[PDB]
DNA sequence: TATAATGGGAGCTGTCACGGATGCAGG
DNA sequence: CCTGCATCCGTGAGTCGAG
């Protein structure tokens, strides 16, 4: 019912308040220090799912190796943003690259 | 008189209508060609003129 | 119009009873069901406008 | 926006499984469980009490709620408690909780995974009584049972062991919830029978079939009387707001009478009636009075006798004015 | 028509709060505007500013 | 007809789909025992 | 009974409209001048 | 690991390798983040009304008409549930209330069918949902599962208390016919208000031809 | 005492607790057979009245 | 209780005029 | 960024009778 009285009280948009009561996106209650692109977490910020998922779960990436073809960097070495995994594949983010079900011991 | 295990719901002449009967249609469970709809022993219907 | 859209729900429960069941014994009799037909039309002549 | 569409766009979300995804999540479920009951042996705590408790920690801080499966409370306090009692074992001991722990970690991310499967399912069940989402929910319920129930030693693909659940929680809860008066899944097992009979009688002969033609197509121990009687508990009520005429004006409701609550006349008849028996009781002697009274319960609502009722005899061929009120 | 009227023109809207506890802009009718300030005038306090 | 694209075989066969409504001869219809009339509809012309 | 007819009492679609507003999640309350809650119900629907 | 030897540099949550030897400490916060009534029922109970008011006055000297309209806007709700002695929290609904059964009757008519509300059926609705929900909480079902099963119970809620007013109105199988929520019994031409109250169908009455 | 007032606020869930004469549970009208209410039903006799 | 099965489906189309809020290009 | 105008959304649209 507009304007809204719940949407009034905490200082939310129509379509923000929309968002959150039919899970669409996340609400911050307790940051507890998050940070999300360089600026840390305030509290009353809207989540998509996807940036919750990687502030509470954190971030990840599988990538599939054509069968048959050995990767050019080994289990649990560092990687960087742009350092191919094999002759056919390049990472996107950085972290600790791990061996997912090794056809050949 | 002991008291009766049945009430008197028969069908009766509404209010300000009447006439003479000129027609019976009595339609029963078990008659031949005849079968109501479920749960129904019988259907009576009258032509009053 | 209502014969149409009864075939076409028809057409919908043919394809549904074709996927499912013995591929091997199948009858026009055991794949056509003609209750959403009868009451496509029996619904218009019924409760239509 | 659309219920349906968002849940189909959060489904889209979780990849699906290769092969060795699905053989190892499956695997780290079974060794998980199989951990869980060694760590009923070492321990001596319910089975039930450290499986939730490795499920609470999995799941998050956000997640914690009795269940009604244990014989405890199961607040963070008691699952710190038992947290606490499980870290302190011994190494060799120790690592069957991690067993566990990555169990139940494999056990959602496998129930996440095939979310699909329970759609395509769930789009077959449509119109029967249940909505979309529903069915989808109720299929989901059989996944999750397939999740707990699958073994992987077995060398078949999840799929086909998870479609046999789903199937059957969806078809239990079309039985179950689609009617407004509850008639139990057996008798709608009958029911269900008995129309698909019907329908094939009458697909034969060209017309619709009496109550006889499909007591012979029901085999032994069915008659007329009882096909009867079960078309008439599957019928299903109307609603009140049915709406009467071609507009918005009156409802279906509006033409029932209440036959329950005594009309003006019904409660003047009930006064009218104690009155006149009240005042034709002049007769009455007082020990007959109270007897009497007491013999028919016009006090306390429940020879002298014989006396009485005589008199009572006496006095009905009397006045002959209460005839009325005997209809 | 008068007494209809008399009806839409009930209602005043606040220029300035005053003394009172009110808002400016906030919408009330002309009779309680008009007595809260007949009570702050006997208090000694300035009164609610309202356009009609 | 049945006809399966791999097999061939081909199973024909006549069932039943119920039944239509006939109009009389004056151009109503019988309705459940009650007389009834179908109202022509006039509305736009599908077009361009 | 030949008598005048007695004083009109509280209509019962009023005590209707009550449980619906209240089925809403809306308590109406019928008030004394003293600000005290007056009962409709007459102790029927009250524990 | 290791007695407090080895410790975490950042925050994160634990994956324990048994294979590699290793504790892997994924990157990611532990903060709390909500979705739907409850996360809003929280930011309700939260609310100090008196410093939120205290804000909003001093909004309302502004320069700015715009803004002095909208913190008016404010005030007057924050005001209202201040004076009223309403907790905001009040606005969501954690017990939901029932109807008696013969406002919303199930009775058999003179043909030995029965006639029925559609309350029964939004009801019904609603108490599905909610045990359905109950039920998936109690068996730890994953996050997409819970998330649909709230969605689906906030929009049963809805559909009893005004249907149609968000999203397509809940309508019975094989029908087009939107069901009579309680908000419809309430309101409208036909609604409680002006049908059965302001005016009446009356007893000792008749009429005829003049 | 007379009514003069009539007052309409927000219902906390205490009160739509303290409203109540129990939770209804099962979502279930009336036996098929018996017609009935059904126990801890919509149309429960425990929770509503006496038939 | 086990071949494997992994993102739905219908849509309703010829009123009209208002208050209020919400948003975007412009001064 | 504050004002003004364009646009979207929700809300209404006579009475009684008969069906
Ligand atoms: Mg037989």
């Amino acid at each position: 019912d507009v304007p809204s009285k719940i949407g009034t009280l905490l200082d939310l948009s129509a379509t923000e308040l929309e968002q959150v009561l039919y899970f669409s996106k996340y609400i911050v209650l307790d940051p507890k220090g998050a940070i999300l692109n360089g600026v840390p977490v305030e509290k009353r910020q809207l989540l998509t799912d996807e940036e919750y998922r990687e502030l509470r779960y954190g971030k990840q990436e599988t990538y599939p190796l054509p069968p048959g073809v050995d990767a050019l960097v080994k289990d649990g070495e560092e990687v960087v943003k742009g350092q191919e995994l094999a002759p056919g594949v390049v990472s996107r983010l950085d972290g600790v690259a791990l061996y997912r079900f090794p056809r050949r011991v | 008189e002991k008291a009766r295990d049945v009430k008197d719901t028969s069908l009766r002449v509404p209010p300000g209508e009447g006439g003479i009967v000129v027609r019976t249609v009595r339609l029963r469970r078990g008659d031949p060609g005849v079968e109501l709809k479920p749960g129904v022993r019988e259907v009576v219907r009258v032509y009053v003129a | 119009d209502q014969f149409r859209v009864g075939l076409a729900r028809l057409a919908r429960g043919v394809r549904e009873r074709m996927l499912m069941g013995s591929e091997d014994s199948l009858t026009p009799a055991k794949l056509v069901n003609s209750r959403p037909l009868e009451a496509a039309i029996r619904e218009f002549f019924s409760r239509s406008q | 926006s659309d219920p349906v569409r968002q849940y189909l766009h959060e489904i889209g979300q979780v990849p699906l499984l290769t092969l060795e995804e699905e053989v190892e999540l499956a695997r780290k479920v079974e060794e998980g469980m199989e951990a869980i009951k060694k760590l009923s042996e070492i321990t001596g705590l319910d089975p039930d009490l450290i499986r939730e408790v490795v499920r609470a920690k999995i799941l998050g801080s956000a997640r914690v709620r009795h269940i009604p499966g244990l014989k405890e409370t199961l607040d963070p306090k008691t699952v710190e408690e038992i947290d606490q009692k499980l870290k302190s074992l011994p190494k060799e001991h120790k690592r069957y909780l991690h067993i566990a722990r990555e169990g139940e970690a494999a056990r959602q991310h496998l129930i996440e995974a095939n979310l699909r499967l329970v759609v395509s399912i769930a789009k077959k069940y449509t119109g029967r009584g249940l909505s979309f989402l529903d069915l989808i929910q109720e299929g989901n319920q059989g996944l999750i049972r397939a999740v707990e129930k699958f073994e992987y030693k077995r060398r078949f693909k999840f799929s086909t062991y998870a479609t046999w659940w789903i199937r059957q929680a969806i078809n239990r809860a079309i039985a179950d919830q689609a009617r407004t008066i509850r008639i139990p899944v057996h008798m709608v097992e009958t029911i269900n029978k008995l129309s698909r009979t019907a329908r094939q009688l009458q697909q034969e002969l060209g017309r619709e079939p009496t109550y006889e033609e499909i007591a012979e197509a029901m085999g032994p121990g069915w008659d007329a009387k009882r096909v009867e009687e079960t078309l008439k508990i599957a019928q299903e009520p109307v609603s009140l707001e049915t709406p009467i005429g071609d507009e918005k004006d009156s409802f279906y409701g509006d033409f029932i009478p209440d036959e329950h609550l005594p009309s003006p006349v019904d409660a003047a008849t009930q006064s009218l009636l104690s009155e006149e028996l009240e005042k034709a009781l002049s007769k009455l002697s007082e020990r007959e009075a109270m007897v009497l009274k007491l013999r028919k319960g016009l006090i306390d609502g429940r020879q002298i006798e014989n006396k009485a009722l005589r008199k009572l005899k006496y006095h009905e061929s009397r006045t002959r004015k209460l005839r009325d009120f005997l209809d | 028509i008068e007494i209809v009227v008399r009806q839409m023109m009930k209602y005043v809207e606040v220029t300035d709060p005053g003394d009172s506890r009110l808002l400016e802009g906030q919408v009330l009718e002309k009779w309680d505007v008009e007595a809260l300030n007949e009570r702050l005038i006997a208090e000694g306090k300035t009164p609610v500013a309202w356009k009609p | 007809q049945l006809i399966h694209k791999d097999t061939g075989l081909i199973k024909e066969d006549e069932v039943f789909l119920g039944h239509i409504p006939l109009m009389t001869e004056d151009g109503s219809f019988i309705i459940n025992g009650a007389d009834r009339v179908i109202v022509s509809q006039i509305h736009r012309s599908p077009g361009v | 009974k030949g008598e005048d007819v007695p004083e009109p009492s509280v209509p019962e679609s009023f005590r209707v409209l009550v449980k619906e507003l209240q089925a809403l999640a809306l308590d109406v309350q019928t008030l004394d001048e003293k600000d005290n809650p007056v009962d409709i119900f007459e102790g029927l629907a009250s524990k | 690991a290791d007695g407090g030897k080895v410790k975490s540099d950042v925050y994160g949550r634990v994956e324990v390798d048994l294979v590699r030897n290793v504790v892997r400490v994924v990157e990611s916060y532990d903060i709390d983040a909500r979705m739907g009534a409850e996360a809003i029922q929280q930011l309700l109970k939260e609310l100090d009304l008196e410093a939120l008011e205290k804000e909003l006055l001093e909004e309302m000297k502004h320069p700015s008409r715009a803004r002095r309209a909208k913190a008016r806007k404010r005030l007057e709700v924050v005001r209202a549930f201040l004076d009223s002695g309403n907790r905001p929290e009040w606005m969501i609904l954690e017990a939901v209330p029932v109807l008696p059964p013969d406002l919303r009757p199930m009775v058999q008519v003179d043909g030995g069918r029965f006639a029925t509300s559609d309350l029964n059926d939004l009801y019904r609705r609603l108490i599905n949902r909610n045990n359905r929900l109950k039920k998936l909480l109690a068996q730890g079902a994953p996050e997409i599962i819970i998330r649909n099963e709230k969605r689906m119970l906030q929009e049963a809620v809805d559909a009893l208390l005004d249907n149609g007013r968000r999203g397509a109105p809940v309508t019975n199988p094989g029908s087009d016919r939107p069901l009579r929520s309680l908000t419809d019994i309430l309101s409208g031409k036909q609604g409680r208000f002006r049908q059965n109250l302001l005016g009446k169908r009356v007893d000792y009455s008749g009429r005829s031809v003049i | 005492k007379e009514v003069r007032k009539v007052r309409i606020a927000l219902a906390s869930p205490e009160k739509i607790r303290s409203w109540s004469y129990g939770e209804v549970e099962k979502p279930e009208t009336i036996n098929y057979r018996t017609l009935k209410p059904e126990r801890d039903g919509l149309f429960d006799e425990r929770i509503f009245g006496p038939i």
